[PDB]
């Protein structure tokens, strides 16, 4: 399957890395991005929580709502760490790692 | 002469269609069969095309369009039961309550 | 219905195909007449144009 | 085209008499495991029975009941004979010994066997019984539920084969029969032809003591043999696609000269009388299912199994590149 | 009458509890999801009081 | 404990279980297996 | 490969959570040991915080929606346009479902399935957004008809509820095989269907003597299906009736989120192809007649939900005339109309949910409410006067456009109709502040007070209502963004 | 001298991670 | 001719969908509307379309029709109407849309007219393309898995909203 | 080539006549049960499931990895429909 990375809008910023690999990506996270994680499933536990009192499945809920926010945390870290690997978002800790290694 | 003796075919199922819209305002039932002779003629029109054309993007629409006619019938059929087993009867004088 | 009605309701559709059949040559055969009716009044339309610009 | 009637012809008049003798054959089997001998008086060895019978049958009066559907009660009937009758012109038989060389075959196979539901749902309807319009009713479902599972195990020898085509997917058999990596496949498909052609243990049609009556209670004479010749035909048409999707259809057992000696169409008669056989031998064996069981089996056990076989031979073929 | 009053005024607190959780939970219905389900929810005796008390 | 509710699964649902393992054979070989024989071809 | 589908990430999310909620919903209804919880608050909750989730996502990303736009152009196109309908679609969907939790404890509505039908079309509408094709634009509107069809039914033992669910299904079919032929017609006529190759194939020509008359019906129909879809005279009369049958969060949610969706559709299908005036004249006509009808319509009402559907009938109408200009003022003014349209909407549905719990069904019902509720009467009448557009409130912006272009565009008959249904909406819509805080009734209905949800959405949406004509400043600059980004 | 609701527990637990969380990310933004 | 005789046939049965007294025979009619819609997509060369033509809409959806209709057990009084005085208003709607629609490619496709010459030698054969020819089932199956796999998963959605929304309308567990 | 279809068609109008010729010779000498409705709706799904089968598993050999994948997500998404009928009790004919 032919396949093209090019975005419509060019990256406003040093391009580390065009097509940055999975786990190259994964790899790539921060501390930043480590805490949005942690707070979106930090959040997304307390909603499973405190939504499942009433019907009684409080834990279930719980586990629940933690799925929903480890897909939505990772994904919004994805998001974030390739951005800064293709020079979509502000990348300085990037090409400070890129230009020595 | 082919494109338009197979146009006409689609266009008359079409018509038909719109005619048992306007000939059944006491027989729900067939006004929904109606809707379905339009959407098959329809599918004819973009097969046909698709063949006239050279061109593949009629029969993947008409695929799909395939799909939503399924899932419209059987939508549609499930709110035909409801209101039958609601009322006891499916006359459209009892399905006049909301008005103004 | 009865199937004869059927069948004959069939024979009438299949006569009105072949009318409609004759309709379509028809209109094909006055391709030309359109045509060159549809010359004059496009090119009415420019003559016309251009002297309403000229003052 | 003027010898095509001849073709038709000599797989038509054939057809009806195997399914005479298919129906004495079910007679003497069972008879013979019941420690009994079956019809042996009308002809020599009871062989003339079927002509008896049949004889029989179309010299008795017909009924017609004072019913408001005087037409499709007498159309039902005609309606799944012909369906019966027609999927044999793309049935091979040997190479090149085919009336239709489809390229959607299988499509065609399936179609037809989806058309087969609308004549017993309108005898039912037609009859004016309400005891008939239920059982009707019943064997529609069954039959339309274990339609799902057969065509989900044509999917799985079409992804085997990578085409429609009966003689391209006999032909595909050549190193090693279907059945033999997919027995699993075949044991499920045998079941969900039982229970397409309303058979035993599934058929509910039969169980008129059980308080079940049949869609067909109320015909007589021919409507009556017309149903009855119908499905027996499509018995011998499911053991002809057993035969020929999972016992490389009119291919020898093992490709040696001492075995291609005798020709194709001997191969695969005797593969589809095998397969006949277990139909009257499961008949003979087991009792029947009640409706509720038989549904809750097509839809719980035979749909998933059936697109399980679908996803992990897609996917072992597809990883290992073995793909047609 | 004081035969209900003096058996509501003398419960414990967990009773108290328990009769307010199960008169919230038994406060409205929903019969059409009920018979989706094909359950029947059916009203605790706790919250039943006795006929004879009852206007009829 | 999530060994033997496993096992009862296994006991009450046959044939569930053997559609899962079958389809899930199926959907692991290209998943895990077919990157693996890429990978060892690229080299 | 798999950064492609970084342009997709909202829509997995979205999809996958509501996969999620569906499961969730099923195993833990059916569980004997639960006692068969009722489980529409606890999957709603979870579904706007998944809503929530995904507008996240998608704001969060915004250059990253348009990677691969060259792997992704035969399926969907994702810009600045789509950016911004995407999440103002998305914010009225969390505002509607916050709006559902009381109705779902007090009635006693516990299908959870509403909530995953929500979801789903809006999945639906999302994918409508960044359509550009008409075989996805059909199969995206479908999606969220079915969606609607079901949702309309749900009360499935009320008449109401299924005449409603009735009329929808016939109508909307039979429209949307309208709109089905039409996209027909001009794929046989063009062999195109992606929305770039009509732009080439129908501009520079429109109506150059042999015009196509394929391409003139196959647009014709189009705009028929669209107008149907937008409850534009004469297309509408599905609408008071779907309205007022189905369940009242329903109405809510139908009542905005598919009118951005389709006016998205809407503009990059005409405002971007190229057949021109007659579409534009299509739109204008049927303008004038929504608001005429609309106004006399809601004139004649006595129950609440009624007035409110004519009141939307005639408001698209308003709206429809930025379309029928078409300039960028032009666009900007319908965007500007849509979004205040909605968040007054909005603000008139949470207080009739709120009064929904002691059943509000006439507008006499509303007697007395300035001394049992004198904030709330309060709050109600500021929406009514700013739907009747009298300044400073947020109503007037868009009307004062309607004049504008009427003035711009050269229309005095245009003009005079906005007057006069101008006046005949004012009527009606003070009619209600007279019921409240000018009639003394003989027997008072008593209200019971809105839970902590619509009561923190009113007060923002009031808010709003009162103040944005003191720093309207973003939402012009945003709405002249998008249209501009419509064209470059 | 303990609180035994392990769920409850839990859930303050999730509710401190992300208090600490959504301070950490101003902090580091 | 041969699509005189295709459309004759589906003109009369969709007249008669449309004109039974009884809703069964409606439905039967519609599945002989069906089976000739078949016909002509086997004209086109478009087997695999005749093929789930058959399947889809007279295999499935037909007798979705029929179980529900069949079950309902309609009276002919509840839905009985003259229809002598609609004759005009059909008139003039069919009419309208005869002239505009049965003549719109007539404009845009004009027919070639058959002439008294053989124009059968004039048709060029190139053989590239014939070397390994592609069935529509094939062809088909190239593009919907690859190019245009967005439709083909948001018409799974629709398959399942299909699903939920039939559970939730009518399910009334025992 | 469509040619094939023709003997389909000849065979059809014979059987035709042989059914009339059999049936003719002896003419010589108020309970709606919903889940009827509910099976017609699962077997409607599934016969859809079967259709877009058929070009997948021709077309297996050519669209490789990518084509199977999106085959699997549909499945997916059309088995999360039937596990929620299954937990429903549309399967259950007691
Ligand atoms: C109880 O099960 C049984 C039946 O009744 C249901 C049968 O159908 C039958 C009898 C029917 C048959 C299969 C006989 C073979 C079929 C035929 C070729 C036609 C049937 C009728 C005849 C033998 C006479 C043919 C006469 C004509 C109609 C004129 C045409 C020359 C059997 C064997 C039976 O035992």
């Amino acid at each position: 399957m032919n396949t093209d990375i090019t975005a419509l809008e060019k990256a406003q910023y040093p391009v580390v890395d065009r097509n940055p690999a999975f786990t190259k990506v994964v790899g790539n996270f921060s501390t930043l991005d480590y805490l949005r994680f942690s707070t979106i499933t930090g959040i997304s536990v307390t909603v499973g929580y405190l939504s499942g009192i009433k019907p009684g499945i409080k834990g279930p809920s719980m586990v629940t709502g933690g799925l929903i926010g480890l897909m939505g945390g990772f994904m919004y870290a994805y998001q974030n760490s390739a951005g800064r690997l293709m020079g979509f978002f502000p990348n300085d800790g990037e090409v400070a790692s890129y230009q020595k290694r | 002469m082919d494109l338009i003796k197979y146009f006409t075919f689609s266009m008359i199922i079409f018509i038909l269609g719109i005619w048992g819209i306007l000939l059944n305002r006491r027989n729900i039932l067939i006004m929904l069969m109606s809707i379905e002779l339009m959407l098959l003629a329809v599918n004819l029109n973009f097969l046909v095309f698709s063949v006239s054309l050279d061109d593949m993007m009629g029969q993947v629409f008409a695929l799909l369009v395939l799909t939503v006619a399924a899932a419209e019938s059987a939508i549609g059929l499930a709110i035909f039961v409801i209101t039958f087993r609601v009322r006891g009867t499916i006359a459209v004088e009892f399905i006049n309550s909301i008005q103004g | 219905v009865k199937v004869l009605t059927y069948f004959g309701m069939t024979l009438a559709a299949f006569a009105f195909w072949q009318s409609m059949d004759k309709v379509h040559v028809w209109i094909a055969l006055h391709q030309d007449e359109k045509q060159e009716r549809m010359e004059k009044e496009a090119e009415v339309r420019r003559v016309r144009a251009e002297l309403l610009r000229k003052a | 085209y003027i010898a095509v009637p001849a073709e038709i012809l000599g797989i038509i008049l054939p057809l009806l008499l195997g399914v005479a003798f298919l129906v004495l054959a079910e007679r003497k089997v069972m008879a013979f495991v019941q420690r009994r001998k079956g019809p042996d008086v009308v002809g020599s060895f009871g062989l003339l029975q079927p002509l008896a019978d049949g004889l029989k049958l179309i010299l008795k009066e017909p009924i017609s009941p004072s019913s408001a559907n005087f037409f499709l009660f007498r159309m039902a009937p005609v309606a799944t004979f012909m369906l019966s009758l027609v999927a044999w012109a793309v049935v091979p038989f040997d190479y090149g010994m085919v009336l239709s060389d489809l390229n959607i075959g299988l499509l065609y196979l399936f179609a037809i066997s989806s058309l087969g539901v609308y004549g017993i749902i309108i005898a039912g309807r037609s009859s004016n019984s309400k005891y008939a319009f239920l059982g009707a009713l019943r064997s529609a479902a069954q039959m339309v539920s274990y339609e799902v599972s057969i065509g989900l195990i044509l999917i799985t020898v079409l992804i085997c084969v990578g085409s429609c085509n009966l003689s391209e997917i006999v032909m595909a058999q050549k190193q090693i029969w279907f059945g033999i990596p997919l027995f699993p496949v075949l044991v499920m498909f045998f079941i969900s032809c039982l229970a397409e052609t309303n058979r035993a243990p599934f058929d509910l049609p039969e169980a008129e003591a059980e308080l079940v009556a049949g869609y067909n209670v109320e015909y007589s004479s021919m409507g009556f043999a017309l149903f009855f010749l119908g499905e027996y035909a499509n018995m011998i048409l499911m053991s002809g696609l057993c035969t020929l999707f999972f016992l490389g259809g009119w291919l020898p057992i093992l490709d040696l000269p001492i075995f291609k000696k005798i020709p194709g169409s001997i191969w695969f008669s005797i593969k589809v009388l095998f397969f006949l056989f277990l139909y009257i031998w499961v008949r003979a064996a087991f009792p029947r299912y009640r409706y509720d069981q038989l549904m809750g089996l097509g839809w719980k056990v035979f749909l998933p199994l059936s697109l399980a076989w679908v996803v992990s031979v897609s996917g072992l073929l597809v990883t290992f590149q073995w793909l047609p | 009458l004081a035969q209900i009053h003096a058996s509501e005024n003398s419960k414990s607190f967990e009773q108290i509890e328990v009769e307010r959780a199960l008169r919230k939970k038994y406060a409205r219905k929903d019969e059409d999801y009920d018979s989706m389900l094909g359950i029947t929810r059916e009203t605790p005796p706790e919250l039943i009081l006795p006929d004879n008390v009852l206007p009829g | 404990p999530v060994m033997e509710k496993l096992r009862m699964f296994v006991a009450q649902e046959p044939v569930v279980a053997a559609s899962c393992l079958i389809g899930g054979v199926g959907l692991f070989l290209p998943a895990v297996v077919r990157p693996i024989l890429d990978s060892l071809e690229a080299s | 490969m798999f950064n492609l589908f970084l342009a997709v990430f909202p829509e997995i999310f979205i999809i996958n959570a509501t996969f999620i909620l569906l499961i969730h919903g099923v195993v833990f209804s059916t569980s004997k040991k639960y006692d068969y919880p009722p489980l529409a608050s606890n999957v709603g909750w979870l579904g706007l915080l998944s809503v929530l989730i995904t507008l996240l996502l998608l704001a969060a990303g915004a250059p990253l929606l348009t990677i691969a736009h060259l792997f992704w152009n035969n399926l969907f196109r994702r810009d600045n346009f789509t950016y911004f309908c995407q999440i103002f679609l998305l914010l009225s969907t969390a505002g509607t479902i916050s709006m559902c939790f009381d109705f779902f404890d007090q009635e006693r509505f516990d299908a959870f399935e509403f909530i995953v039908l929500i979801l789903l079309s809006t999945c639906g509408m999302l994918f409508m957004i960044s359509a550009y094709d008409l075989i996805a634009m059909y199969l995206a509107i479908e999606l969220q008809s079915l969606c609607f069809y079901v949702i309309a039914a749900s009360k499935r033992k009320s008449e109401f509820s299924t005449e409603a669910g009735l009329k929808y299904l016939i109508l909307g079919a039979f429209s949307s095989g309208i709109l089905l032929f039409g996209c027909s017609m001009i794929y046989g006529s063009t062999g195109a269907t992606h929305f770039d190759q009509l732009a080439k194939i129908l501009t520079g020509y429109e109506i150059t003597g042999a015009r196509s008359s394929g391409i003139f019906m196959g647009i014709l129909f189009i705009a028929v299906g669209f107008l149907f879809k937008i409850t534009a005279v004469p297309f509408h009369m599905w609408a008071p009736d779907i309205y007022e049958g189905s369940p009242t969060p329903v109405t809510a949610f139908l009542s905005i989120a598919p009118k951005i969706s389709i006016f998205a559709n809407i503009l990059r299908v005409f405002i971007y192809g190229s057949y021109g005036a007659t579409l534009q004249q299509i739109f204008f006509f049927c303008s004038i007649a929504s608001m005429i009808l609309g106004a006399l319509a809601a004139m004649a009402q006595t129950k609440v939900k009624r007035l409110l559907a004519y009141s939307s009938i005639g408001h698209v109408g308003y709206i429809c005339i930025g379309f029928s200009c078409g300039t960028i003022e032009g666009i900007q003014s319908l965007l500007i109309g849509i979004f205040i349209y909605a968040l007054m909407t909005m603000d008139a549905f949470a207080i009739v949910l709120a009064l929904r719990q002691t059943r509000v069904k006439y507008i006499a019902d509303l007697g007395a409410l300035a001394k049992t509720n004198p904030i709330l009467a309060i709050t109600f009448s500021i929406t009514m006067f700013s739907y009747a557009g009298i300044p400073p409130l947020a109503g007037f912006c868009s009307k004062f456009y309607l004049f504008f272009a009427a003035l711009g565009c050269g229309a005095y008959f245009l003009a005079l109709v906005g007057v006069v249904t101008s006046v005949i909406g004012c009527f009606y819509y003070i009619r209600l502040v007279k019921r409240m805080f000018f009639d003394t009734p003989r027997t008072w209905i008593l209200y019971e007070p809105m839970d902590r949800n619509k009561s923190l959405l009113l007060a923002m949406t009031s808010f709003f209502i009162t103040l944005f004509l003191l720093y309207p400043s973003p939402l012009f600059s945003v709405t002249h963004q998008m249209a501009l980004s419509l064209y470059l | 001298k303990v609180s035994e609701d392990k769920n409850r527990n839990y859930a303050v637990v999730a509710g401190v991670v992300a208090i600490v969380g959504s301070i950490g990310w101003y902090l580091k933004a | 001719m041969i699509l005189s005789v295709l459309s004759s046939l589906a003109l009369v049965s969709g007249l008669m969908v449309v004109r039974a007294k009884n809703p069964v025979h409606s439905v039967l009619f519609f599945i002989l509307v069906f089976c000739d819609t078949s016909g002509l997509l086997l004209l086109l060369g478009l087997d695999f379309f005749a093929m789930i033509f058959l399947v889809v809409y007279i295999g499935a959806i037909a007798v979705l029709f029929l179980f529900v209709v069949m079950m309902f057990h309609i009276q002919i009084a509840e839905i009985h109407e003259e229809v002598l005085r609609y004759l005009p208003v059909s008139g003039i709607i069919g009419l309208i849309f005869w002239w505009e629609m049965f003549f719109i490619l007539d404009n845009e496709s004009i027919p070639l007219l058959p002439t008294q010459r053989n124009t059968t030698s004039l048709r060029y054969t190139v053989y590239a393309g014939k070397v390994r020819s592609w069935t529509n089932l094939e062809t088909l199956g190239n593009l919907l898995y690859t190019y245009y796999f967005v439709w083909f998963l948001v018409s799974s959605l629709i398959l399942l909203v299909a699903m939920i929304g039939a559970i939730v309308l009518t399910m009334h567990r025992t | 080539m469509m040619l094939e279809f023709a003997p389909i068609f000849i065979y059809l109008v014979i059987s035709l006549l042989v059914s009339l010729i059999l049936l003719g010779v002896p003419f010589l000498f108020s309970r709606f049960d919903i889940r009827f409705y509910l099976v017609s709706i699962l077997f409607l799904i599934f016969d859809l499931e079967v259709t877009f089968f058929f070009p997948w598993a021709v077309s297996l050999n050519k669209i490789d990895l990518f084509g199977f994948w999106s085959m699997m997500a549909f499945l997916f998404i059309l088995t999360i429909g039937f596990l929620y009928e299954w937990k429903r009790g549309a399967l259950d004919w007691e």
